[PDB]
């Protein structure tokens, strides 16, 4: 009869010890627009120099640890889409025909 | 078909109220005019119990149960859950509710 | 204003006489005192008022004592009777006023005016669960 | 024919002409588009007849 | 709103309600109400425009599954999804470069989405779903 | 005719409460084109792209730029942009014509239209004129692909990757066809034979297919009775 | 004025929220219209239920399950 539900998460019942914790470092992070952010990592924890902060952007670490700059590639350009079907000499002949077209526009 | 009581049974999902209805254990709807009458008696404390620690104070309810079965004094009612729901909605409507 | 209380009380009580219902008039007289809480204001005078503004008689009296010295131009006041659904809505506690009508227009001015509620009525302390 | 109603409405027509009243009914029916007179005679027959 | 000295129109409206006549005076009064309201508190009309939209915490708009895995949304997730999608699409078209009819149309769609997210049916037709 | 024109121009600009109608009236202002117009505009597009390529290799000091040559190659570079924007503004009506048939299924109409505009951008990017066809035929594939991609992505409250949406649509097409031509309701084992898969996979796909219901419907007989309250 | 809920205020000041206050309240820009993964039933990354943004669904449990 009664329809029941469960939000898919675990609920335990323990003591909130504010005294007996795992000790922990705090890493300061600096974003692109100079925003400071102090992420609490654990003690036994590798600190990534990059971190998506609370700002909604990427915030690098406040030290000069030199993370990897790009490790990426450009997606594609309209010129790449153009070059997949046409020749460089084809586009250069079109460039010369539009040069003559602007010549007829200008002084012809 | 009608006799229907509840000490502590199931609760609602979105709100934290005790889920009424005889299909459940089911509370009683402590409506508006009952709030009026218990205002008119001037009984502030019983109204505070009925609107916080029998209804929506989530951490208050287990402390009430613990104080009863330990036989200790009933603790102070905390903030009701529905008021915090109202506060979060009003903060979510871009209104700084200081 | 005196007779209009005596007009309101006896006329309403005349109905409950007709049904054989004993209502002591001081239960009526609580309501009539609540209706005439506010007077109307037509002059700005000297201290920030508007024509047709409905403000409390005692508060209109309150500002005048501080303003008869340093610019003694009081607001031209007139006691007015305002109705039940209207006198309820023209309260200072916007949180109490939120439970009345189209709650947007209760609130959009309230955040504009930054009107801090003081939780002093027993209606609002019910909502936050304070000891009323 | 035998009423002040028919006299007052015959004088309070303020839209005289057969197809004028056709396109008047049609432009009251459409509003938001150019009309056409021949559809005004038949959409009447469509929507009721 | 950025290039708006509010105090200038405040003093202008002060002068108009001081010296004016007719409904222009009462109209300047009705404007002077909200002008002095913004001038009085520590608010600013910069917040009347919106630059970032907050999200209500997700337990208040939960997605609970039932027996047989029947999920139950909370009808705000669809509005939030529409606003999120329109903002992402607008960002993509802005970084791409598009004709301004497309860009302004996407901005208008974003605006209508935010407006319906706050109050569905306040402007235009109300956004409905299954069963209308 | 001036009376019907006057009444139509009076009744045409009343409210404009519909943003879809406003967008329709907005995009109806640019004129259509033909094949040689497409050829000319695409020539301008490729010329401006080669112009900005020459500018890109000219960004380092490969050549001393003359004033007239710098300004006319920049003229060509912006000219290709003008031609491309002209083409997109021409074919927005084609986008409307395609999007008008895939409504009534989850998504919003202007959102479908804008995703079709993105697909139209990709089509006019990857469009060739030396192949010598109408632009609309080639653009139709890209626009309908972007439309189906958007309807697979952003039309459900839970995101489903597009292949599972495709097999859900294939199952639904097969199921409607089987309920029609079989006359009665199909068995899932017969459906699993039909799509050459396992019945347990059919059951998992049907389990994925169930869209969630909202909690904000008046499910009880009372209008104030909320469905979200009656959940243990 | 403290929101730390000690059950005494005597004051409640509504007001307009600036864009700075809106970005001050939050815990990261939610940036994807993905609510719950259809297979694992766990909240998606940076979507409308993302545990990095809001918090964990399992008590004192990090999402990968390390701590
Ligand atoms: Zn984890």
């Amino acid at each position: 009869r009664v329809l029941r539900g469960s939000r898919l998460g675990a609920v335990s019942y323990e003591t909130d010890r504010n005294h007996d914790l795992a000790p922990r470092q705090i890493a300061r992070y600096r974003t692109d627009n100079g925003e400071e952010f102090e992420v609490p990592f654990a003690d036994d924890a590798e600190i990534p120099g990059t971190w998506l902060c609370r700002n909604g952007m990427e915030g690098t670490l406040i030290e000069g640890d030199l993370p990897e700059p790009k490790k990426v590639k450009p997606p594609r350009t309209h010129w790449d889409m153009l070059l997949e079907r046409r020749s460089i000499e084809e586009l250069e002949e079109l460039l010369k025909e539009r040069l003559e077209l602007i010549r007829s526009r200008r002084r012809g | 078909d009608k006799i229907h009581a509840r000490s502590t049974g199931p609760y609602s999902m979105i709100t934290q109220q005790p889920l009424g209805g005889k299909a459940q254990f089911g509370g009683q709807r402590f409506g508006e005019m009952e709030c009026w009458a218990m205002q008119a008696y001037g009984a502030a404390y019983t109204l505070q119990e009925l609107l916080t620690i029998k209804s929506d104070d989530t951490v208050g309810r287990v402390k009430v149960y613990e104080a009863i079965v330990k036989g200790e004094n009933i603790p102070e009612p905390g903030i009701p859950e529905s008021f915090k729901v109202l506060l979060k909605e009003l903060q979510s409507l871009c209104l700084n509710v200081e | 204003p005196r007779e209009v209380q005596i007009h309101l009380v006896r006329e309403v009580q005349e109905v409950y006489r007709a049904q054989g219902v004993s209502i002591h008039d001081k239960h009526i007289e609580v309501i009539v005192r609540q209706m005439l809480r506010r007077v109307t204001i037509i002059d700005s005078g000297s201290t920030e008022f508007l024509p047709g503004s409905l403000i409390d008689r005692a508060e209109f009296e309150a500002e005048n004592r501080r303003v008869v010295a340093e610019g003694g131009e009081p607001a031209a006041g007139r006691p007015v009777l305002m109705g039940i659904t209207k006198a309820s809505l023209a309260t200072d506690s916007w949180l109490s006023a939120a439970s009345f009508q189209e709650t947007t227009r209760v609130l959009t001015d309230a955040a504009i005016n930054c009107r801090s509620d003081k939780l002093n009525g027993l209606k609002e302390n019910v909502i936050i669960g304070k000891l009323i | 024919g035998f009423s002040e109603i028919m006299r007052s409405t015959l004088e309070k027509d303020n839209t005289v002409g057969t197809d004028e009243a056709l396109l008047d009914i049609y432009r009251k029916l459409r509003p938001g588009e150019p009309p056409t007179k021949e559809s005004a005679q038949t959409l009447l027959e469509n929507l009721f007849f | 709103i950025e290039n708006f000295d509010i105090d200038a129109e405040a003093e202008s409206l002060r002068d108009v309600i001081r010296n004016g006549k007719g409904q222009k005076k009462l109209r300047a009064l009705k404007r002077l109400k909200v002008v002095a309201a913004f001038q009085q508190s520590g608010n600013s009309p910069m917040g009347m425009v919106l630059d970032a939209v907050p999200v209500i915490p997700p337990e208040l708009r939960p997605m609970v599954q039932l027996d047989g895995g029947r999920f139950a949304t909370s009808d705000l997730n669809d509005l939030y999804r529409r606003v999120i999608n329109r903002n992402n699409r607008l960002k993509r078209l802005i970084d791409l470069g598009a004709p301004e009819i497309i860009v302004n149309n996407e901005k208008r769609m974003l605006q209508e989405s935010v407006d319906a997210l706050f109050d569905n049916g306040r402007r235009g037709r109300p956004v409905t779903g299954p069963g209308n | 005719s001036e009376a019907l024109r006057q009444a139509r121009k009076d009744a045409e600009l009343t409210a404009s409460a519909d943003s879809v109608r406003a967008y329709l009236k907005q995009i109806g202002k640019v004129a259509l084109l033909n094949a040689e117009e497409e050829v000319e505009l695409a020539k301008r597009i490729e010329a401006g792209l080669y112009a900005t390529q020459l500018m890109t290799e000219l960004s380092e000091r490969g050549e001393k730029l003359p004033a007239a040559q710098r300004r006319d190659m920049m003229w060509i570079c912006r000219d290709g942009d003008r031609a491309k924007n002209h083409l997109l503004e021409a074919n927005l009506r084609l986008v409307v014509s395609l999007a008008k048939r895939y409504t009534g299924r989850g998504m919003a109409f202007l959102d479908l239209i804008q995703e079709g505009n993105l697909g139209l951008i990709r089509a006019v990017e990857k469009f060739d004129y030396t192949k010598g066809y109408k632009f609309s035929t080639y653009a139709t594939w890209w626009i309908r692909q972007a439309i189906t991609r958007a309807m697979a992505d952003q039309a459900r409250t839970i995101r489903i990757p597009v292949h599972m949406v495709e097999v859900i649509n294939k199952l639904g097409r097969i199921q409607r066809e089987l309920l029609q031509d079989l006359g009665r309701e199909p068995t899932p084992e017969e459906l699993a034979k039909e799509m050459d898969i396992t019945p347990e996979k059919v059951l998992e796909i049907q389990q994925y297919a169930r869209e969630p219901i909202s909690l904000d419907q008046t499910i009880g007989d009372e209008g104030d009775s909320q469905l979200g309250d009656f959940i243990e | 004025g403290a929101m730390l809920d000690v059950n005494f205020f005597d004051e409640l000041r509504i007001g307009l929220a600036t864009a700075e206050d809106i970005r001050q309240w939050s815990y990261g820009e939610v940036k994807k219209p993905e609510t719950i993964n259809y297979r694992t039933l766990k909240p998606e990354k940076d979507g409308l239920f993302c545990e990095k943004i809001f918090g964990p669904t399992r008590d004192w449990e990090c999402y990968c399950g390390k701590y």
